[PDB]
């Protein structure tokens, strides 16, 4: 009976952690500057020379 | 070297509209219709064919002295005109088509023991003649004028590649070209400039006004002498032939709106079904809901017209003032209410009005702006029912999974789900509905799954060879309007740009895009979609043709470039692969999901529509289920494609004369938004994203079922959507149903209404609308389980030259059949079948043969030399009975009948030959016109053959049921064949250059393969022919055959070529002369396979033709006693010695109208007993599969046999790259002893339907365990060749024909074979090494077309 | 005593409250910036003020467009409706004299 | 209640998990695509991961082609 | 009394972290840069070994 008081805790984390992350991309172009739009593309550019 | 321009026949197009203004504004040098840049453009810089039309009619009458009425207002004129009468013709051939029928009725009331009192009116005086009631005259003698003219202008056409040909007729003097036509009245003072399409669609409608007046005719004069010979149907010819003349009048007054206005028409008659079938509480409420949609169209009309007109020449006319297109629509619906005497089944067959009066003038920038504001509106969204939607899309993808597979979809992170979907995801199981209220939904929608699925590596050439046009690029745009039509700065830029791009990026066609590429690269699409290098595409465009169809203002068919159009294609294939099942909404709908399994609990229904439904999506609203779906097939974005990169883009509505109002400037998006352009489309094209939308249209329906607590489905037959609601109300005894219906039924309306506003739809009144059962699942009109047909829709354009590439009898002849045969299958009155049908083979044969296009009489010195063959061989009297003797023969002899017997019984059989074997021996036996001793040398002059020639096995692979030795009708794909493979072979594509050079050497080494076996099953050698790459080649050459100019692929003429000509009269030439072919010889010395019961056995016959065709290679399995012959027929009652019987459930005279208390008839042939795979089936493509079904059912089919494993072992190193020990467990193991039963397969009928439809169906119940006695004594309990569900099919067509025929249908028949007729199939022993190299070579350079490489996966 | 239990029934209503927020929350979809320049991104915004913001950005014909579509809607209660004053000369003239 | 009380924390908190990743998925469309970063919004999709390690692993290839 | 009195302060501290983002409705760009490769080379490692064994 090790699921009820523990478990449901570190998967309130876990899922906690990824609405933060979903959070933190949902004002990015829309509700960010249309200046740092544009912030993002080079990083995705750069990963097609960033992996061996 | 020389090249044709063979204008159309019927329409198989559009009706444009700038092609009109063009024509107009040439002539009368002013603005006609419009005063667009078009009118501008025409008048500046006119094109040489309306500058040859201007100097001709120059020549001819002026033009400044009329009043020039647009074309639409001279239909009252044409319909009224009159021309010297031609009913004596029409007479000559309704008695000629009378005598074919009278021989065809005797031929089948003699094997059904039918008999008469010697009467002349036998059946067929019914129709006397001589008193035709003159209201199809009056449309026949019109529309024989107009085909002759047209004919006259084709003829002179084929010769001049531009010819101006005027011809009188009556009051109205025609000027007929190409490209323009002028029409003036000299009775009205009154010019109409159109084109040939609005030339030949007045033809049409002649047509289709005769022979819909016509088949009517016939029924209500058979249905007053014999109720139930004609079809059920009691429509007045005259009241009906009112109501065209005055719509047509109607439509003359309002310019190019009354088609508009007469969509309703469909609306009306749908609310007289429902006031018929229903009470107030729906019929009412349609009606009014119609009505004031209808109203506000006539209001606004005259708003529409004198917007439309200004600055043209019709501002000095005027629009037809309100009361008196109120008393016309009032006219009409008093017709159309007239002609529908509260029956469902006169308002069901009244259907065609709809396309009888003619297609509109479709413009083509109007809809098109019409529609810009309904693109461009930002919509408010709800992400509640945002995401809701993405759960249900979630759970109906699990419920598939679970179900198919028995595993949980894989997702990347298993923490987005709660404890109840834990445990259910290691449950594996799916709740039920009453569960998955919105909360569950909620949180089902954070899942992402990951890579499930994969794109084929290879481009399916099956698939992407497909010929529709194509859009040029952005830059090399202007090449589709004329060089007059445009700026010097633009022309040269052009002219400079066009040397930049390759040869491919010219063309405005798929198989000339892909033939001419020089760099064309199979891998390309895995690299172009992974690496997204679409996203901004800026040689991207959208061409938008306005392409459409019947009674509406605009349907916008898309064109894209080939680079997109893969994409399209591409995810439009993998949907419907995957994705679209987990669905059985969507691709169930044509074949089971209607017809067999949808046929106080509150049952209500909706039909709401879904035509006008792609301009209402963005991106917000489709991405959310296609990332899903993208996410499960495992790329970044696939399907979003159509809302990513059109927004940027540019429509053109590139029509070959519109131009766009250019400045001067090149590139598109440059220039500013015009009437023809606009950039920012943020919506959905028509048919790009259709199975993705119709999936998230559905996956509401769920949302709006776990809101609510009823219990809701889907049918979407096409373009709408139907739901059937039902909620048991647990409140009863005041109100008992029909309020209670109706509070459901609107209540779910609202809820559904509002689903549909929180995601941006503004549904309209007019569209959606209720009523208890559903009555339009797939336009067919059920009520209380009867379907009522709608038979004349299909014959209404069953004129000659109809479904035709090129002018050939036989598939004109063909298609005539098929078409007609609706009225025995969707239809009753075979008898108007068999008058109708003669009725046109006898004006194509008699009357049309002579003046040929193409070769002109040798057509007919053909026909009458193997006419005059026949009677020398019959010894005829008269040559008014040989044309009925020749006319009433089976295709494949050579006589023009395409009609076999077994046709008008059941709808699909095996041995098509020895079915037409059957029809002529009956035929020749009840013809006591002929001396007996020739009858019987008809046969002997069959199997005397000139056999010793090739024993070519490519044929029974691509026809396993041929004969050879030049007996068979050479088809187009065939004789087309050699010369595509020439064309091929000179194309820059090296890979269709290397496997065309090598199709013949395959083609000849496949024989090989199997030649040294004993005996050819031909449908193992079917088999073996799909598992092998070469049939998706030998589909590719099939489909670019059939193109109607097959030598111009490589450049650009959109013309016909000589060599086509000749190829095609001498296919038509050597053809039609097969009889006096096989009549030619006649042998003695053939012991005949006679009986001694009086009759021939026909299976014993055809099987010695076969051998003899093919040098007695022993071919196993093709064959079947025909029921015609064997299974005789006697009407009797519950005593007999133990036939199959066949009894009536009911004591009503007549067996019509009516749904008995059985499910109906239908025949499974029962195949393939299945120890399927339980190993996964996704991550292999469609084609992948089926070559493993193929692999294992050659496995089946050959066991024991040399070399087979070594053969199979070397077709999966090919086409899979795998070996066949490593793939074994993958393969279906069947289990059975009697393949030939069992493997139904293509090219073998896998279901055996009546000739009748399902509520006929309904009423007879069958028992066939009394013939088990006779089987089981002669033959042992090994398989018999006969095959049961034909045979009871055919009893049942039997129960119809004589139902029918005599109004007192038998209570109880019984069918007894005559076993002397009826073989039996041990299954055979293989004995034969196969030959298994060439298979290395024949995928060596067969590859392209094979499926992809599977490196590991097992 | 105090902080060990209460912080849970806390947190509750605070993610309810950001359930009130996202259930309401609308977005309207990209669009042009009534400029014909541009694909104005998507709005997260709450309803009347983006029904707002949108009416007074967009012009012409298209406010009557999304005032008609959107502000109204189509207002319907116990079925039947009604049939218009000027149809309704259609159908006594279509139900009468047959 | 005491186990009880925060099963609801996890699945009222799972709903906007769920709604936020709609309204990321709604975020980035034709206006990030037209930039180049609806594909980081999105995540990578088990396909590019397989075009660098191809393109990776052959110039990686090709330096024994010397 | 080791964690579960442990796990709720870094909750508590991040939902407030949450609600204050939230209500905006400079640094980020560089947490998605990282939180997408965070991954990319953890499932490049799955998507090789599917190459090795």
């Amino acid at each position: 009976s090790s699921l009820s008081i523990e478990a449901r805790l570190e998967s309130i984390e876990e899922k906690l952690s990824m609405i933060l992350g979903l959070l933190r991309t949902l004002n990015i172009a829309t509700a960010g500057p249309t200046a740092a739009r544009d912030g993002i593309r080079d990083a995705m550019i750069g990963i097609r020379e960033e992996l061996i | 070297t020389v090249n044709v321009y063979l204008p159309d026949s019927y329409l198989k197009g559009v009706i444009s509209f700038s092609e009109t203004n063009a024509i107009g504004s040439c002539l009368l040098k002013r603005p006609y219709l419009k005063n667009d840049n078009t009118a501008k453009v025409a008048i500046e810089n006119p094109v040489i064919e309306h500058v040859r039309l201007k100097n001709a009619v120059n020549s001819k009458m002026k033009i400044s002295d009329y009043k020039v009425v647009e074309p639409v207002n001279m239909q009252h004129e044409i319909m009224k005109n009159v021309h010297s009468c031609e009913l004596t013709l029409l007479k000559q051939f309704l008695t000629r088509s009378k005598n074919i029928s009278t021989l065809k009725l005797n031929m089948i009331c003699d094997w059904l023991q039918l008999k008469s009192t010697s009467d002349d009116t036998s059946i067929l005086s019914f129709i006397d003649v001589e008193f035709i009631p003159s209201w199809v005259s009056n449309w026949f003698s019109n529309w024989y004028n107009l085909n002759k003219l047209i004919l006259e202008f084709r003829r002179e056409e084929v010769i001049r590649t531009g010819s101006i040909l005027c011809r009188s007729l009556g009051k109205l003097v025609f000027i007929v070209s190409s490209y323009g036509c002028i029409v003036k009245s000299n009775k009205s003072k009154r010019v109409s400039f159109f084109t040939y399409n609005q030339l030949l669609t007045w033809k049409d409608v002649m047509l289709s006004r005769f022979n819909a007046n016509f088949c009517i005719w016939v029924s209500n004069s058979l249905n007053e002498n014999q109720e139930g010979l004609g079809l059920r149907s009691n429509l007045q010819g005259m009241l009906t032939n009112k109501l065209y003349e005055t719509v047509d009048y109607m439509l003359s007054l309002c310019c190019n709106e009354g088609f508009s206005l007469v969509k309703e028409f469909e609306g009306f008659i749908m609310s007289e079904i429902l006031r018929i079938t229903e009470h107030a509480q729906f019929s009412t409420r349609f009606r009014n809901t119609l009505l004031n949609g209808l109203t506000d169209q006539l209001t606004k009309l005259k708003n529409k017209n004198r917007l439309r007109v200004h600055s043209t020449v019709l501002e000095n006319n005027d629009y037809p003032m309100y009361e008196v297109v109120l008393k016309l629509l009032g006219d009409t619906l008093r017709c159309i209410k007239l002609l529908i005497n509260k029956n469902l089944e006169n308002a069901a067959e009244l259907y065609y009005i709809f396309r009888i009066f003619g297609h509109p003038m479709v413009d083509e920038r109007d809809a098109m702006d019409a529609v810009k504001l309904n693109n461009e509106i930002t919509k408010i969204l709800r992400l509640e029912s945002l995401t809701e939607l993405r759960g249900a899309f979630i759970l109906r993808i699990i419920k598939g999974f679970v179900d198919n597979n028995k595993r949980w979809p894989k997702i990347k992170n298993l923490k987005v789900l709660s404890k109840r979907w834990t445990m259910y995801f290691k449950a594996k199981n799916y709740p039920s509905q009453l569960e998955l209220s919105e909360q569950d939904f909620l949180e089902l929608a954070a899942i992402q799954f990951e890579q499930e699925f994969s794109v084929p590596e290879k481009t399916n050439l099956e698939m992407v060879l497909n010929d529709k046009a194509i859009s040029p690029p952005k830059r090399l745009i202007w090449s589709v309007y004329p060089k007059n039509y445009l700026p010097e700065t633009i022309k040269n830029r052009y002219l400079e740009e066009t040397f930049n791009a390759s040869d491919s990026l010219k063309t405005r066609r798929v198989l000339e895009y892909y033939l001419k590429d020089n760099k064309f690269d199979q891998k390309e699409l895995k690299s172009y979609v992974v690496r997204q290098e679409y996203l901004n595409d800026k040689e991207h465009i959208v061409s938008l043709t306005g392409k459409e169809r019947e009674l509406s203002v605009g349907r916008m068919f898309a064109m894209q470039p080939g680079k997109q159009r893969q994409i399209q294609i591409l995810a439009e294939k993998l949907l419907a692969d995957n994705i679209v099942p987990f669905f059985p909404e969507t691709l169930t709908k044509y074949g089971d999901l209607d017809l067999q399994r949808i046929m106080y609990i509150a049952r209500a229904s909706i039909v709401t529509d879904l035509s006008k439904f792609n301009q209402a999506f963005r991106y917000e609203t489709t991405a959310i289920c296609a990332d899903v779906a993208d996410e499960l097939h495992g790329t970044q974005s696939l399907f979003c494609w159509l809302h990513l990169i059109v927004p940027m883009t540019t429509m053109i509505c590139a029509y070959r004369h519109a131009p766009p109002e250019t400045k001067g400037e090149y590139d598109i998006d440059k220039i500013e938004e015009q009437s023809g352009l606009y950039r920012y489309h943020m919506g959905g094209i028509e048919g790009w994203c259709q199975k993705l939308w119709t999936m998230e249209a559905i996956s509401l329906l769920d949302v709006v079922s776990v809101k609510t607590r009823c219990q809701m489905t889907s049918l979407l037959n096409g373009d709408n959507q139907s739901i059937d609601v039902s909620k048991p109300v647990k409140l009863s005894e005041g109100l008992d149903e029909v309020k209670a219906d109706y509070r459901l039924a609107v209540k779910m309306l609202k809820e559904i209404r509002d689903a549909y506003r929180n995601i941006g739809h503004k549904l309209k009144e007019g569209e959606t609308y209720i009523s208890r059962d559903l009555q339009f699942i797939s336009k067919v009109i059920q009520s209380e389980g009867v379907m009522h047909p709608t038979p004349i829709k299909k014959v209404l354009r069953v004129g000659p030259w109809i479904n035709t590439i090129l002018d050939d009898i036989k598939t004109s002849a063909e298609s005539i059949g098929s078409l007609c045969q609706e009225l025995e299958f969707r239809g009753e009155s075979i008898i108007v079948s068999l008058i109708l049908r003669n009725f046109w083979l006898y004006n194509l044969y008699m009357h049309e043969s002579k003046q040929h296009p193409l070769a002109g009489k040798q057509l007919f010195k053909q026909l009458n030399k193997t006419l005059t063959s026949v009677q020398r061989f019959f010894e005829i009297k008269r040559e008014n009975e040989v044309v009925d003797l020749w006319m009433n023969i089976p295709m494949q002899f050579g006589g023009g009948d395409p009609v076999v017997f077994y046709r008008s019984f059941y709808r699909r059989t095996p041995d098509f030959l020895t079915e037409a074997i059957s029809h002529v021996d009956i035929l020749l036996k009840i013809s006591a016109n002929i001396k007996n001793e020739t009858k019987v040398s008809f046969f002997k002059a069959l199997l005397s053959i000139e056999k010793n020639e090739r024993a070519t096995l490519t044929t029974l692979m691509r026809d396993p049921q041929a004969v050879g030795s030049e007996r068979q009708a050479k088809v187009t794909s065939d004789i087309n064949r050699t010369a595509v493979t020439s064309i091929l072979s000179l194309s820059p594509n090296q890979l269709f250059s290397d496997s065309a050079i090598h199709y013949s050497r395959n083609e000849e080494e496949v024989g090989i393969i199997a030649e040294n076996i004993t005996p050819v099953y031909p449908h193992g050698l079917r088999v073996l022919y799909e598992s092998l790459p070469f049939h998706k080649a030998e589909k590719v050459v099939n489909m670019i055959s059939g193109t109607k100019s097959i030598t111009n692929l490589l450049q650009r003429t959109s013309a016909i070529n000589g060599e086509d000509i000749d190829r095609a009269v001498s296919m038509m030439l050597e053809n039609l002369g097969l009889l006096s072919r096989i009549l030619s010889v006649v042998v003695d010395s053939i012991e005949i396979p006679i009986k001694s019961n009086g009759r021939l056995i026909c299976c014993q016959i055809s099987r010695t033709l076969r051998e003899t065709s093919w040098n007695n290679m022993e071919i196993v399995g093709v064959t079947s006693p025909s029921i015609t012959t064997c299974m005789d027929v006697i009407y009797a009652t519950s005593s007999h010695l133990k036939g199959i019987i066949i009894e009536k459930f009911s004591t009503d005279r007549t067996t019509r109208g009516q749904r008995g208390p059985k499910s109906p008839w239908v025949g499974s042939s029962t195949q393939e007993k299945k120890l399927v795979p339980v190993y996964n089936r996704q991550i292999l493509s469609k084609q992948q599969r089926e070559q493993l079904e193929a692999i294992g059912k050659m496995r089946w089919v050959y066991k024991g046999t040399p070399g087979l494993r070594r053969l199979l072992n070397k077709i999966c190193l090919g086409s899979l790259g795998i070996s066949y020990k490593c793939v074994k467990p993958l393969l279906p193991r069947f289990m059975s002893v009697n393949f030939l039963h069992r493997l139904s397969v293509s090219s073998r009928p896998m279901e055996f339907p009546a000739s009748v439809p399902a509520y006929r169906t309904t009423n007879y119940h069958f028992d066939t365990s009394p013939i088990n006695q006779a089987l089981s004594e002669r033959f042992g309990n090994e398989d018999i060749n006969l095959v049961f569900q034909n045979a009871i099919s055919c009893g049942i067509s039997i129960m119809s024909v004589v139902e029918q025929l005599t109004g007192r249908s038998p209570k109880q028949l019984v069918l007894i074979p005559q076993l002397e007729e009826i073989d039996i199939m041990p299954p055979p022993v293989f004995q034969g090494k196969f030959n298994y190299k060439l298979v290395d070579k024949i995928t060596s350079d067969q590859h392209i077309f094979s499926p992809d490489k599977i490196d590991m996966l097992t």
